[PDB]
């Protein structure tokens, strides 16, 4: 152990993530290790490990040098299996090993995501400070221009530093939304208290519900404020039966993936195949809005669980998000 | 949504809300600061057309419930013994247009030492002529028996002129009168007048009139006590306007059994906690689906006779 060790290992793992590791130790590990030959390092007698492997084997896991959204029900599951191994390691010998072994044959997004959540929640990651996403995977936080300026630097081997960019809009209150600090927090807040947490993982995040209610109420408030300061008016509430009045072009690009799709203004909400119907929300919204109005949330049995009490708003945040 | 509401947090208030919602229609976000609208006040909604539109909608909300009951049986309607023998209008149903006058005085501000000029307003109101019912009927009963005299005036053709069905038309009927009388052991012939109707109230005494007469009872040693209870529609409104050519409506005389009706207790304008005296639900017995007229038609105590209304121009 140590930390200036644990730490070191981490830094090595998350270095030039888009390419096979250059740190020799990480690679003989990456090669010689077998997550299935001493089911003892694992507190599960390695059921986790044996489940990743099975996938890695039938090679039914998402490919490397490809994109990944945490919203993809499979990509998530895969990402989250790495969490589950890293998670039942008794000590560093087992983490390093895996987050090396996998690091090299699992996709980067799943991997980056897996490592962070794992470091954050697992018993074994106390000493560590995680590098800032913004510098680990800069495509998600950096412009499309600066990114290209950087690819040029590299092509020509001439260094530099480029100035990023952001009178026609409300990309006047932009400084708020596009800040690398907020973006960090926003992701972190959701790594700290993930929507996918099952108490099987080890403990119980306390009031994730009110936490959820609140954190978004404050972005929402903080946001409303900035627009105040800009002769702008408080933000419209979004409706599924209305036009998406205000659209934007992000001018942002994926590393592996392409350029983020843009939205034209005055658009009509389309039923999106694979996710869900527009109406599917409308009804959800109703079911929600009826719990609030009745006084109770009704479970699967037709058991009414009361929410006209203090535990109220969290029970509500559990069903809303 | 009154406050007798079972779950006001859930069923909110359709009808009140629907009153304020129809009125700022002229300024929702209130960028104009227009005052409230005709529909957001009771002395003035009847004015705007959608008033009737919006109440047709609340009406059929109730009709939905109203109509979920099983129609009524023969033994449901009959009040054995009693049998309406004949129904007659003694007089003429003629409706026309009177003229009335109220005073714009509380309207003009006149402060002090500047004196009061009598200004008035003259309006055009509808009217009919008193008429009287000659209800002919024997109480085959050995008894003396109480009786609810229930009389609705339903319609007969369409305005396409299709002619409805006391199904199509049961719900279209307007209550004309409702009164309880004892009917002696045989041939009787009840006579009753436009005037005595229970759903009616005369015009009201003027203000100066009630001033004069209060004033003369001070300097003197008051009973009108005819207008202390208010509920009804104007006597002038009793019958409908009709055609100059005249129309024939259908008169419905249904006599139900007083003892079960009033099985318990003004009582017209229960303003003060006074238990409504009739117990039959309201609109009895045309409030329920009437699938085969075959039935209304074979209870002795129900009788229908066609009347005719004419409008003098
Ligand atoms: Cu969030
Ligand atoms: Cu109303």
């Amino acid at each position: 152990t140590g930390n200036a060790q644990k730490q070191q290992d981490i830094n090595h793992l998350l270095d030039k993530i888009y390419e096979p590791t250059k740190y020799p130790d990480l690679k003989d590990i990456a090669e010689n290790f077998n997550p299935l030959g001493d089911t003892s390092i694992y507190n599960d007698h390695g059921a986790a490990v044996e489940t990743l492997m099975k996938e890695l084997n039938d090679h039914r896991l998402l490919e490397q040098r490809h994109w990944y959204s945490l919203f993809n029900t499979r990509q998530r599951k895969e990402a989250l299996m790495l969490f589950a191994v890293l998670n039942q390691c008794k000590e560093w010998y087992c983490f390093r090993s895996n987050a090396a072994y996998f690091r090299e044959r699992m996709n980067e997004g799943e991997f980056v995501y897996a490592l962070y959540v794992s470091v954050i929640h697992s018993k074994l990651g106390d000493g560590i400070v995680l590098p800032p996403l913004y510098q680990i995977t800069p495509h998600m936080f950096t412009n499309s221009e600066v990114i290209d300026k950087a690819y040029s630097a590299k092509m020509t081997q001439k260094p530099g530093t480029f100035n990023v960019s952001f009178k026609n809009r409300e990309q006047r209150v932009a400084y708020f939304g596009e800040d690398i600090g907020m973006n960090i927090h926003h992701v972190t807040w959701h790594m700290d208290f993930p929507f996918w947490w099952e108490d099987s993982y080890g403990y119980h995040l306390d009031r994730k519900g009110e936490l959820f209610f609140w954190v978004h109420h404050q972005l929402t408030a903080r946001f409303d404020f900035e627009r105040l300061s800009n002769w702008l008016d408080p933000v419209d509430e979004l409706h599924w039966d209305r036009i998406i009045r205000e659209g934007f072009a992000p001018l942002t690009s994926y590393k592996y993936g392409g350029e983020f799709p843009v939205r034209p203004d005055n658009i009509h909400f389309e039923d999106v195949d694979g996710v869900a119907h527009v109406h599917d929300l409308e009804i959800t919204e109703s079911r929600i809005h009826e719990a609030i109005d009745h006084g109770y949330i009704t479970d699967s049995d037709g058991h009414t669980i009361d929410i006209r009490q203090p535990k109220g708003i969290e029970l509500l945040g559990d069903i809303i998000e | 949504s009154s406050k007798y509401s079972s779950n006001v947090q859930y069923y909110g208030s359709l009808h009140n809300t629907a009153h304020v919602m129809l009125g700022r229609q002229g300024d929702p976000h209130g960028k104009f600061n227009l005052p409230p609208g005709v529909m957001e006040h009771f002395e003035t909604a009847t004015r705007d057309p959608s008033f009737f539109r919006l109440h047709k909608y609340m009406d059929n909300i109730f009709k939905k419930h109203t109509d979920s009951f099983p129609p009524y049986t023969h033994d449901n309607l009959e009040f054995s013994g009693m049998v309406v023998n004949g129904v007659a209008i003694d007089g003429e149903l003629i409706t026309f247009f009177d003229e009335f006058q109220y005073s714009l005085i509380n309207a003009v501000d006149s402060g002090e030492n500047i004196e009061d000029v009598e200004i008035n307003a003259r309006v055009h109101r509808l009217n009919h002529n008193e008429f009287t019912y000659k209800i002919t009927m024997s109480n085959n009963n050995d008894g003396e028996r109480l009786a609810t005299f229930r009389i609705f005036l339903c319609p007969i053709e369409d305005n396409n002129g299709i002619t409805l069905t006391l199904d199509e038309a049961r719900w279209f009927c307007i209550e004309l009168d409702k009164f309880f009388q004892k009917v002696p052991s045989g041939p009787e012939t009840i006579e009753r007048s436009s005037k005595d109707s229970s759903v009616t109230v005369p015009d009201m005494p003027s203000f100066q009139s009630l001033k004069e007469q209060a004033d003369n009872a001070v300097n003197g040693g008051l009973d009108l006590s005819a207008y202390e209870r208010s509920c009804g529609i104007p006597d002038r409104m009793l019958l409908p306007k009709s055609k100059p050519e005249g129309m024939e409506f259908n008169l419905y005389v249904a006599v139900t059994d007083g003892d079960k009706d009033t099985e318990g207790h003004h009582a017209q304008c229960g303003v003060h906690g006074e238990a409504y005296p009739d117990n039959r639900p309201l609109g009895y017995p045309l409030e329920r689906r009437i699938p085969d007229e075959r039935v209304i038609d074979g209870v002795s105590n129900i009788k229908h006779v066609v009347v005719k209304i004419v409008h003098h121009l």
